[PDB]
DNA sequence: GAAGCGGCGCACGAAAAACGCGAAAGCGTTTCACGATAAATGCGAAAAC
């Protein structure tokens, strides 16, 4: 077998290698002079002369490499310790705790001193920790688990979120750090729509979407992909919203569902708001610095729009020339899509929580929030004059003092119905009541 | 043959190729080498035909004057150069043709077989060896040292006479054991499939490949998710349980 | 303002492949003997001219 030989002329130095090439000519030459006849003596002597070598070496070698087939000739040129104390040693590192080698070595001496064994050198040790695998160190800490067509322009779109660290001061006075949604086209690039809030709920996601729907229409094929490797909650109009099923919308509306920080964040005017990524950052100097939600919504849209206006851009499609925006135009307008319906646009207006129907075949929505305070009472015919029990409104936040929708509890459409600070005091009572008891508490 | 015999620049394939010495390996090989038209103390005749289209100028015919390379052909423009995929297919069907061509007047066609029959029928009569993958890699082309991340991953920027890109390898060896630069062996017209590492100081550790289509990938995705964390278990419990009894204090 | 852990480079020593000197055995071609047989030469006698 020839594999073991091959793998060591492999395995073999460069300058062992080049020991071997000086070798074979001699050899070789050596050959053709026995083969021609030629006595032992007037031939080594001869490869000698030319050669700088020893004629006992050459003859030596030559007759060692006779039983060697040709080609192969090149490739004939070329710890006893207590195994208690070695697991004692990996069974330490492999702790979360990951204490430092040298010490958890001393460690291991007083254990070793206590029991007696007998313990490899410091090198040694770390040397066969090396040894062990790529896959222990992850087995201390789990890491590697955790880490592990023609398309388009409008075709796949993917939907993104972002946490600010710019404090904003909102429409309601609270100072907040804002969450925004983005929906952006996988081929060029170019941010389609967003919207921006206090926390993350499908509202914004909803929202953005039927901006970038509405400015560039409904594409034939649709995909959407939210990358997942609901929301909701009260009552920003008084009345809660919405516990649902967006899932149908969006299958609905033709799409197939898959599951700036420099331009925004680090913008020059918001430098009072946003504190970076400082370990230690003075809380006493934040209430005054904190931002209008005008101005960094400003901010935020000259943002994305110097984001997508953006010349130089590496990818394929800009050829390191064009921005987001002129690969965008150009295959755009190589694309067959669709405008949405007044009606699709419709069914998109926010979903209101069950509100009981009576037997009148009326219901009841308590508007307030960002709205003018009123207690509307919706009626309809068809309300009484089937079996309902309880209904979910849909509107539109403009036009709740005329015309609602409602519909089932399965979400089948029934008729439409015409219209025939509060919880946040109780919210600070609470906040102070919070407050005193736990520093009288503290102390 | 002089200019034949002189390698290029170390940079012709953008990154650094290391130098070497091609006679050694041919000698290495078990083939004697003549810089002569014959053969000393052989009665073999002749490298060389006497009869041009039994030759390589015999491929002229073939390729250069090949119906579809015919608006690109000089003789002994920017719009009429040829596509390198064109050229090059004519270029091996020329060859099969030329070796396929009955009528050969040679001792050993007799004026009937062709270079084909002839071939086919004396080298059964002759007694050859197959190379070793060892023998079969030391001809590759060696690059300089690049560096391998934790990952077992290491890049070669390729360019000047071949397309560029930025080819990324990978293998699983790499990371397994200790390693920092390595050395990769490879065929040019190879390079976008299999290139073989080897140590600074020669050893061949492994060979490394250029890394409804998300669907698939996911597919090969889990499957290789699933198998890394089988090794680990494995390597796992050898050296762990009794250890981990004795650590409790 | 201070100190420790990690990582890398230099030296010692020892075992395993090695090197130069031989040397004998394997082995081929040559060796010498020794002896016996023929055959080539020695002598004489008898017949022949």
């Amino acid at each position: 077998d020839r594999e073991a030989l091959w793998s060591k002329w492999d395995n073999a130095s460069d300058s062992q290698r080049r020991l071997a090439e000086k070798w074979l000519p001699a050899v070789q030459a050596a050959d053709e002079m026995l083969n021609q006849g030629i006595s032992t003596k007037t031939a080594f002597a001869t490869v000698a002369g030319h050669y700088q070598v020893s004629a006992s070496t050459l003859r030596d070698k030559y007759y060692q490499v006779q039983k060697f087939a040709k080609p192969d000739w090149a490739a004939a040129l070329v710890s006893e310790f207590d195994e208690d104390a070695w697991q004692f040693l990996i069974a330490d590192y492999l702790r979360p705790e990951k204490p430092a080698f040298r010490k958890c070595y001393e460690r291991l001496e007083l254990a070793a001193r206590e029991h007696g064994w007998s313990i490899p050198s410091r090198a040694t040790a770390f040397r066969r920790i090396q040894q062990l695998d790529e896959a222990m160190v992850v087995a201390c800490r789990e890491g590697e688990h955790a880490l592990m067509e023609h398309l388009d322009a409008m075709q796949w779109i993917n939907g993104d979120g972002y946490l600010h660290n710019v404090f904003v001061r909102w429409f309601n006075g609270d100072v907040i750090r804002p969450k925004t949604w983005f929906w952006q086209d996988v081929k060029t690039r170019k941010i389609l729509g967003w919207r921006c809030d206090v926390s993350e709920n499908i509202d914004s996601i909803r929202l953005s979407f039927m901006d970038v729907v509405t400015r560039y229409g409904i594409p034939e094929d649709f995909h959407i992909t939210i990358d997942n490797t609901t929301g909701g909650a009260p009552n920003r109009y008084r009345f809660k919203v919405k516990e649902d099923d967006p899932k149908g919308l969006f299958l609905l509306m033709g799409a197939k569902m898959h599951w700036l920080e420099e331009y925004v964040d680090k913008h020059p005017a918001l430098a009072g708001a946003y504190t970076g990524p400082n370990p230690q950052a003075k809380p006493d100097n934040y209430g005054d610095r904190a931002v209008d939600a005008e101005l960094f919504l400003k901010t935020l849209a000259e943002g994305v729009a110097m984001f997508n206006a953006r010349t130089g851009r590496e990818t394929e499609m800009c050829g390191g020339k064009l921005s987001f925006d002129d690969v965008f135009e150009r295959e755009y307008a190589r694309t067959i899509v669709r405008k949405p319906t007044e009606e699709q646009k419709r069914m998109l207006l926010l979903p209101a929580e069950a509100v009981n129907v009576s037997r009148k075949g009326e219901f009841t929505l308590k508007v307030g929030g960002s709205l003018k305070g009123a207690k509307n009472v919706y009626y309809n015919l068809a309300l009484m004059l089937a079996g309902v029990k309880k209904v979910v409104v849909r509107f539109d936040p403009q036009q709740l003092h005329s015309t609602v929708y409602c519909y089932t509890l399965d979400g089948r459409f029934i008729c439409e119905a015409e219209c025939l600070r509060e919880y946040r005091r109780r919210q600070k009572q609470l906040k102070s009541a919070t407050k005193a008891a736990i520093k009288a508490q503290k102390q | 043959a002089n200019k034949w015999l002189t390698g290029g620049a170390p940079n012709r394939y953008r990154f650094k190729v290391k130098e070497d010495d091609p006679k050694g390996l041919f000698l290495l090989m078990g083939a004697k080498m003549h810089w002569t038209s014959v053969v000393a103390g052989k009665g073999w005749g002749q490298a060389k035909p006497v009869e041009r289209a039994f030759g390589v100028g015999g491929l002229e015919e073939y390729v250069d004057k090949h119906p579809a390379l015919a608006g690109a052909y000089t003789g002994p423009y920017g719009d009429r150069a040829v596509d390198a995929e064109l050229f090059l297919k004519t270029l091996a069907e020329g060859v099969a043709m030329f070796n396929a061509r009955t009528g050969r007047e040679t001792e050993m066609c007799g004026g009937k077989l062709s270079f084909d029959d002839v071939f086919e029928r004396e080298y059964a009569r002759t007694i050859v060896r197959k190379p070793t993958e060892e023998q079969k890699r030391m001809l590759l082309l060696p690059a300089e040292a690049v560096n391998v991340s934790r990952k077992g991953e290491f890049t070669l920027k390729v360019g000047g006479s071949l397309k560029g890109a930025k080819n990324v390898y990978y293998n699983l060896a790499l990371m397994l054991a200790g390693v920092k630069k390595v050395v990769v062996r490879f065929d040019p017209q190879q390079l976008h499939s299999t290139v073989y590492c080897y140590t600074l100081d020669g050893r061949f550790i492994c060979e490394a490949e250029c890394l409804a289509a998300a669907g698939r990938e996911y597919r090969r995705r889990q499957k290789q998710l699933k198998s890394a964390t089988k090794a680990a278990i494995k390597a796992q419990k050898q050296m762990d349980a009794l250890e981990v009894a004795e650590l409790l204090p």
